[PDB]
């Protein structure tokens, strides 16, 4: 009854498929819980990785793994990260699969390094940053409780709490009107679009920072993914 | 106090690298946007006074009467398109007034980010002086309330003078459904 | 250091489980209380505007004149009891004005949380128009100063219309010790 | 002439007296400085305890110690925590004894854990919470410098400084007008009474949160307890 | 909220130990100074009201006409000496208005911390009523804007009444370069 | 072309010159990177030092080294710390030499201890503290972007950004108008002077606290020292 499981199943196949110049699968990729360990990984991202010295969200981490473990060139994925009619996205399918291995697990990002603390702070600044021709910031629409834009209820995302827990515990999600499973990368892209901003670069630092800020607000939220909206 | 890392600017510059012609302007903040961002829309009395003064001088009033066509204003209010990277060229921009405000009391699809504007003109006895204040509000909201969440439609070039005159008529014309 | 405001509500609900008859409501907040709490009584220009507008609508003016009996008003002002879980049933509530304000210049026991009101009526030439403004101020202090720490006596049901009329007479009657 | 030392003496006896189904004393209770270690304990409370996963003030910690070490049910003490005519309070007496073992020590609570940081934030919210029929918050009366209510001078408790240091360094105290030694739990009950709020449950989370908030503002205050007021 | 540690007063009192005669008063903050520090120049609506009230009572207006000599006012505005530990005894203190404000349109050395004051008198139609308001602004800026960055020249004793009258004529006299 | 190198040269001689009762040089002074290690030290001060238990800026640490390591009486240095007509300053010279050993290094102060966190908070308080007869605080002139006092452009120092990075990365500096190289100790002294405040004691806690605050705002600034202004 939930078409998002079509993506979960394709991501499972991709996880085990040899690719790249090294001709190996992604089965040894470390997503923060140890090489190859899937359960609970999504619930604990974004986080600092010692091998890159960067804070990384899941999609950034998957790109790095493809490049370094697989020797698979990621220019094609980055060029077309979101699926459309007759064209699936390896990134969306892998995210569906990996996020579902955290289904039932409570969100918990520890700000355990100076790099995570700084990335969190950059996310907070981006959240309140008013720019472009409508003067919008994220906080314009998501900074107060119980508001709506037309008949679309707005979650409050600037404080820890039920709204943030419920938002972040339900991505990735099947979006009915789009007939596609979408990830937090697509949500941020769509948010920026609506603010009359340029499109953010896929798997960019800005998106990671915002993701970390939101995920920290969502701490304790029990993942139920893929969702349907 | 918690303060924004300097790296924020660099993160923006390097995360937004496919830019429609001219859309670099969109990444850079003007002084009012910067103050409102850092004070989280709560400026000091001194900062508020400065913002209102700087914004007021930017307002361009019509040469003649302020009220346009309410029927065309209804269209400005309802239209939430324009200005987005996915919008094809030639797209007419609306004010998306309904996103934030109740306006026609019969229209059930309206947001709550802004105050109810039902009977706005009637409440003010259809005053021409109040119509001009409303024109100013739509043109640059921050001239009168510092760090308002309302977009600066006229000054930012989102709406033309005629569209603003039309939406003021939607608020003030006694025949507008807003006032009925 | 941030917390879920729902967690704070939850903490209140589980920390206050001994409720007198008709006191369960006292753990609730209305939207003004909630906004003033989260902003630590320093709302943004936009929030302050919305508070004053929501509160001004709630003010109920008397049918006729707004001045009552200054002698009865004196009692409202001096009375610091009422509404406490330790108060016996039937205890008349007062305004406790003296807790926060100098009033009668001859009364040495007065607080300094609020401004001195000595000669309040005389300063205003005993204006009936100013008397109505003070009625409004006492009925809902937040209609004119967002997040004022003065209680909203009229709107919260603490003082009756008669009591507020009486305390207005304490401020404005030429024979009130306030105005001597 | 300080009747508060009568409580101190009684608490000294209680500390060493076998009680509860398990018939042992409170001598091995850890108040945060190690089991049995009293000196300095009150100065560093409230704080996070690993063994409960909770931030606890002195009176909550004592109630838990009584439960898990002595097997003495704590419901009777919660029902009647404040002494009165013809009836002493075990809690007031233990708090007097333990607080006095920090006489001369500087107040220092550390927001070392996420739990303490969260508790502080709750305390702060509770302090500014506009409540009940007079709209009062703690900050209505304790939010400004140099003010008074009638002829009672009010300490400013919303910012660190001398007022907060003097206040927290002088509880517990003999309250002359009540002819009784009283603890911070009673002061909070008294304040809430005057705010037209219902009586807070004894040893409640709300009182712990406010206590941590206040104690943080009082950092560096030198304890001189039991005091007299 | 961020809070300032209590230790700040001790740090100040032990870091400034070489004190000119009476200068410990320069380390001591008055109530307005203290509130503007704690709130970082952004007081609550209630606090701002209190500040403005406390400051307005301290303003001492001249007995007769407010306007003095614009020629001498020019000197007040240009002088930024006075009050420093390095200034010799007898140094006349200035208002240093040019440090923050554009005044004479022909003077190119002017700061931008404050608003331009070019044609200040002329745009007010040389109103005697507005000159008195300017006198008050210079005497104690915080009487009309809480936590203003402008020094409270009259109340703090930086400028005498005559010097304030003179600088007011520099703003308001039709023959002042400010108005030409 | 830059007369600040005359100070650098004198500082280098002083560093290696035997002085005091112990008759040894400054070569074993630990400036935070290990005894004798100069490269990068200025870029990482002020900082906490375990041996004193205090947060120290460069000049405070140098005075402490002179006293403890050399047995050199520092009282005449503290009395006359700034050079003038016919009198050079050992402090300006050593600071020139040491800061130049961080030339091209990026400023980074880590608030890694409670002492450092506290001094930073004290600096922030000092920066916003309005006092004296003009009611000035540092934030009066340095709290906004793009302002000027007369024709002197003012850097914004209250938040991290390019202004703060460029200012802190360019001290110590030759001041043309003064015909002297001056250090941050002198700049603070001059700032306070123009706020109509008394002179801060040389090497005082207030100056270290403000320096730590400013240097944190300057994180990422590449030192180009000594500069010319
Ligand atoms: C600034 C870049 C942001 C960010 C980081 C987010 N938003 Fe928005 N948002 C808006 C609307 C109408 C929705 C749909 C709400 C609904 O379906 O009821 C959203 C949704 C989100 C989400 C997902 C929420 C969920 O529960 O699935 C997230 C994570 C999110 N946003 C973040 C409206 C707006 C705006 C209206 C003008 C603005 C501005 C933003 N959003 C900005 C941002
Ligand atoms: C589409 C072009 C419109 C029009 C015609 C108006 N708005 Fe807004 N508005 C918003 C908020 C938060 C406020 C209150 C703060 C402030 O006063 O700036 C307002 C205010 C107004 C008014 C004044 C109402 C009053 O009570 O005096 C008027 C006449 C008005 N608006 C008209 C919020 C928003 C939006 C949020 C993203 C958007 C979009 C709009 N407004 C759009 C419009
Ligand atoms: C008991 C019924 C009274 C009455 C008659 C008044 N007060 Fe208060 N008040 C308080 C504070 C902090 C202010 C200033 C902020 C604000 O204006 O809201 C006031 C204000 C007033 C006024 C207006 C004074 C003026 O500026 O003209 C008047 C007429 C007035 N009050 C009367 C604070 C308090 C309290 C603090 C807990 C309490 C109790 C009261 N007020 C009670 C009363
Ligand atoms: C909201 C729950 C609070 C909290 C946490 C506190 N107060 Fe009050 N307070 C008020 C008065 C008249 C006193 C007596 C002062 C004295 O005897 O010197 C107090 C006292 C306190 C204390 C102890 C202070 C001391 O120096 O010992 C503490 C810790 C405290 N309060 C905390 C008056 C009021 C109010 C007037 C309406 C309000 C509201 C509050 N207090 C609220 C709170
Ligand atoms: C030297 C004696 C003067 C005189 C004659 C004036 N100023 Fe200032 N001022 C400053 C700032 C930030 C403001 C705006 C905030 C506020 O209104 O308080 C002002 C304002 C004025 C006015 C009012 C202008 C108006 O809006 O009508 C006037 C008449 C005025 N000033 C005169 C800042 C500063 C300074 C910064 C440290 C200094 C110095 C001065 N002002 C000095 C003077
Ligand atoms: C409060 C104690 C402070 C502190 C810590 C600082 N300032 Fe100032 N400042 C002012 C002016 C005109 C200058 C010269 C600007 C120039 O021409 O480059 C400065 C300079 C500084 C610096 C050096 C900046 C640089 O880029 O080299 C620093 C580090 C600094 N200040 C710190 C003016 C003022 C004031 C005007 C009335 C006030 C008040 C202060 N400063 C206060 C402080």
């Amino acid at each position: 009854a939930n078409p998002g499981f079509l993506n979960v199943d394709r991501g499972e196949v991709l996880w085990s498929e040899p690719r790249g110049t090294r001709n190996v699968s992604l089965e040894t990729c470390d997503l923060g819980e140890g090489p190859g360990k899937l359960e609970g990984a999504y619930a604990h991202l974004p986080r600092y990785f010692a091998d890159t010295g960067k804070v990384m969200d899941l999609e950034q981490r998957l790109l790095w793994c493809m490049e370094t473990i697989q020797g698979r060139d990621t220019k094609p994925l980055v060029a077309k990260p979101f699926s459309g009619p007759g064209r699936t996205s390896d990134m969306e399918d892998l995210v569906a699969f990996i996020a579902n291995k955290s289904d039932g697990v409570k969100i918990k990002v520890a700000l355990a390094t100076p790099q995570e603390k700084e990335m969190y702070a950059i996310g907070e600044a981006l959240f309140f940053r008013r720019s472009s021709i409508n003067d919008f910031s994220c906080s314009t629409c998501h900074g107060a409780a119980g508001k709506r834009i037309r008949l679309q209820a707005l979650p409050q995302l600037d404080v820890p709490g039920k709204d943030a827990q419920l938002t972040m515990a339900t991505w990735p999600t099947y979006r009915v009107s789009q007939s596609a499973l979408r990830t937090m990368q697509h949500r941020m892209w769509d948010c920026y679009r609506q603010m009359r901003m340029p499109a953010p670069d896929y798997a960019s630092e800005a998106v990671t920072a915002l993701t970390l800020y939101l995920t920290k607000q969502a701490e304790g939220g029990e993942l139920k993914v893929p969702s349907i909206k | 106090s918690a303060v924004d890392p300097a790296r924020v600017d660099a993160v923006v510059k390097t995360s937004f690298t496919k830019l429609p012609e001219g859309w670099e302007s969109r990444l850079q903040q003007d002084e009012t946007q910067r103050i409102c961002s850092v004070t989280r829309n709560n400026p000091s009395p001194e900062q508020a006074a400065a913002i209102m003064k700087a914004e007021e001088v930017r307002i361009k009033f019509p040469a003649g009467p302020v009220l346009g066509s309410w029927k065309d204003g209804a269209k400005v209010a309802q239209n939430g398109r324009g200005g987005q990277f996915s919008d094809p060229p030639g797209t007419v921009s609306g004010g998306n007034c309904y996103a934030c405000h109740q306006l026609d009391p019969k229209e059930v699809s309206y947001g709550t980010l802004g105050p109810s504007l039902v009977g706005y003109g009637r409440e003010r006895n259809f005053s021409a002086e109040d119509a001009k204040i409303a024109f100013a509000k739509v043109y640059d909201a921050q001239a009168s309330l510092a760090c308002s969440s309302m977009p600066r439609f006229g000054v930012n070039g989102v709406l033309t003078e005629q569209q603003i005159k039309d939406v003021v008529a939607y608020l003030f014309d006694p025949e507008s459904p807003v006032n009925k």
